[PDB]
C-alpha cells in the first residue's frame, strides 16, 4: 500500500515535530514521507535511528537536546507498535472524524467491562492479551490505554447492574460512546 | 499523549 503507508507516516512525522515542541535530517524525512517515498515501516525507524545518533552526537551524549530527541524515538517506536496492533484504530486515531472510537475495525476487538481499583468497571476495547492480563484502551474522555489482570475483566453483554460502578459524568459519556459503538457494529457501519 | 492513548493512572 503505497498511499497508505503514506499517510500513516505523514501522521508520525508531524505528530513528532508537535511533540518536539518541547522546546538523516527532519526536512529529509519530512521530505521522504511527503513524497512517499519510504518502502518499508522498518526503514522509517531505521531512518529514525539515524536521526536520534546524529542528533545525540551533534549536541552531547546529556544535552536538552539528546534528552528529547530519545524521548521523540521512544514515542516514534511506540506510534509504530500501535500502528502494527490495528491500522484502522490507527488512522481514526489520528484522522479523529466525528465518533471516531464508534466505528468498528476486522476482526472486530473484543468489548469488555474491566476494572481498575478505585474506578469500578469501565467499558472497553480489547487491543491485545496474555494469558494473566489484557490491554484495554477505555470509552470515553482521553481513551486512554491500561494492562487490566485478567480477573478484573467481564464480557460486555453481561447486564451493568450485576457490576460494581461508579456513575460518574464520564462514566456515563463512555457507556453511551459504548453503545453508539455497538450499534455502528450492528449496523455494518465501517467509517469510510 | 500517543494517539493511540495514554497509559490511564491508577486510582
Ligand atoms: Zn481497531
Amino acid at each position: 500500500n503505497k498511499q497508505e503507508m503514506g499517510t500513516y507516516l505523514r501522521f508520525i512525522v508531524s505528530r513528532m515535530k508537535e511533540r518536539a515542541i518541547d522546546l538523516v535530517d527532519v526536512p529529509t524525512i519530512q521530505e521522504k514521507v511527503n513524497e512517499g517515498k519510504y518502502r518499508s515501516y522498518e526503514e522509517f525507524k531505521a531512518d529514525a535511528q539515524l536521526l536520534l545518533h546524529n542528533t545525540v552526537i551533534f549536541y552531547g551524549a546529556a544535552s536538552a537536546q539528546a534528552d528529547i530527541a530519545r524521548m521523540l524515538y521512544k514515542d516514534t517506536c511506540h506510534e509504530l507498535d500501535e500502528l502494527q496492533l490495528c491500522k484502522n484504530c490507527f488512522y481514526l486515531s489520528n484522522a479523529r472524524p466525528d465518533n471516531w472510537f464508534c466505528y468498528p475495525c476486522i476482526p472486530n476487538h473484543e468489548l469488555v467491562w474491566a476494572k481498575m481499583k478505585g474506578f469500578g468497571f469501565w467499558p472497553a476495547k480489547v487491543m491485545q492479551k496474555e494469558d494473566n492480563q489484557v490491554d484495554v484502551r477505555f470509552f470515553g474522555h482521553h481513551h486512554q490505554r491500561a494492562w487490566i489482570p485478567s480477573e478484573n475483566i467481564q464480557d460486555i453483554t453481561v447486564n451493568v447492574h450485576r457490576l460494581h460502578v461508579k456513575r460518574s459524568m464520564g462514566w456515563k459519556k463512555a457507556c453511551d460512546e459504548l453503545e453508539l459503538h455497538q450499534r455502528f457494529l450492528r449496523e455494518g457501519r465501517f467509517w469510510k | 499523549a500517543p494517539s493511540t492513548g495514554g497509559v490511564k493512572k491508577p486510582h
